[PDB]
DNA sequence: CATGGGTGCGCCAGACAGGG
DNA sequence: CCCTGTCTGGCGTCCTCTCACCCCATG
């Protein structure tokens, strides 16, 4: 829902879900591109922490 | 012999990280310890001394290397090496299509109001680089001309 | 350069079809050269009607044919957008050559 | 325009080492 | 293995009434 002004005051769960989906899309694209080992380890580790 | 390594930067300031890295090299004049810098990850041709490691992590807006450990970080294990050289040539001489079209062959439209629609190419024109395909719009087939890139092969 | 050919038989049903597609294009694209017709097309066939004799009973029927071409002037990304899966004329063959 | 990353609390309690 | 020290977690009163302010930043 927005506030008086009009800027949408967004919830925290939307930040969390949007982070997980951004990272998951990045990880699918790197497994498409066949990135090396350390890149996809950091990518999966960032998804795990997300 | 200089081997490759992977550097993590603040994603978005990556060109400025690359420029500041080249400038820190030419400041602290370890010119014989750095080969290139390739562009959120920055590829660095390098050798491993602890002095050069402190140099790259003292470059601003750089988090650190990405490897097995932080004592002896890991040379980027790029499976594609000579294949990555051919992949750079693939991106360079971009493999493009002129008029991918065939009679009675179904195609796919993903551009213009006809996007998200399929149809068949009754006629093809490689010289004019145009495919004659009609779309089943409101039942009646709508023969329209679409480019090879404007439509996908089905 | 963009052609909208319309192919049917009668001029008494295509006459509302040339009205619906110039005006709905006017509200969205407003870019059209106007309907330019084509010569009326005739398919006459004399056929024998007596069941086993008499080569004199030849009755003339015809499947009549008409063609009208709209020819919008500019490739508009609003005329085609609103009039893609849309055609008032029923039992008609539309040819939106883009 | 859209995305991308301090240093003043105190007790209980059980799990994890650490001697013992 | 039997006791001893450490290391992290889990927790701390209820209703109300205003106020002020909520992501830069930028090629």
């Amino acid at each position: 829902v927005p506030l008086d002004g009009g800027r949408f005051a967004t919830s925290d769960l939307n930040d969390l879900y949007r982070r997980v989906i951004n990272r998951n899309n990045r990880l699918k694209r790197l497994l498409d591109l066949a990135a090396p080992d350390i890149i996809v380890r950091n990518e999966k580790r960032m998804l795990q922490e997300a | 012999k200089k081997r490759w390594y992977v550097v993590q930067a603040f994603s978005g300031f990556e060109g400025r990280v690359a420029t500041s890295l080249r400038e820190h090299i030419k400041l602290h004049n370890m010119e014989d310890l750095f080969g290139e810098v390739m562009v959120g990850y920055v590829l660095v041709q390098m050798v491993m001394n602890d002095a050069s490691w402190h140099l790259v992590r003292s470059v601003p807006r750089v988090m650190g290397f990405i490897g097995g450990t932080s004592d002896r970080p890991a040379p980027i294990s790029d499976k594609e090496v000579d294949a990555i050289m051919n992949r750079l040539q693939q991106v360079g001489d971009k493999p493009r299509p002129k008029t991918l079209f065939e009679p009675g062959e179904m195609v796919r439209v993903n551009d213009g109001p006809f996007a998200d629609f399929n149809g068949v190419v009754e006629e093809v024109d490689y010289e004019k680089s145009r495919l004659k395909v009609s779309v089943s719009i409101f039942g009646r087939a709508t023969p329209v001309e679409l480019d090879f890139s404007q439509v996908e092969k089905a | 350069r963009i052609r909208i050919r319309l192919k049917a038989f009668d001029h008494r049903l295509i006459d509302q079809a040339t009205a619906e597609i110039v005006e709905t294009a006017k509200r969205t694209g407003a870019q059209v050269r106007g309907p330019i017709p084509l010569p009326t097309r005739k398919e006459r066939f004399t056929v024998l009607i007596s069941p086993h004799v008499n080569k004199d009973a030849r009755d003339q029927y015809e499947i009549r044919t008409h063609l009208r071409l709209v020819d919008i002037v500019e490739p508009t990304e609003k005329t085609v957008d609103a009039l893609m899966r849309l055609d008032l004329a029923a039992g008609v063959d539309v040819q939106i050559s883009l």
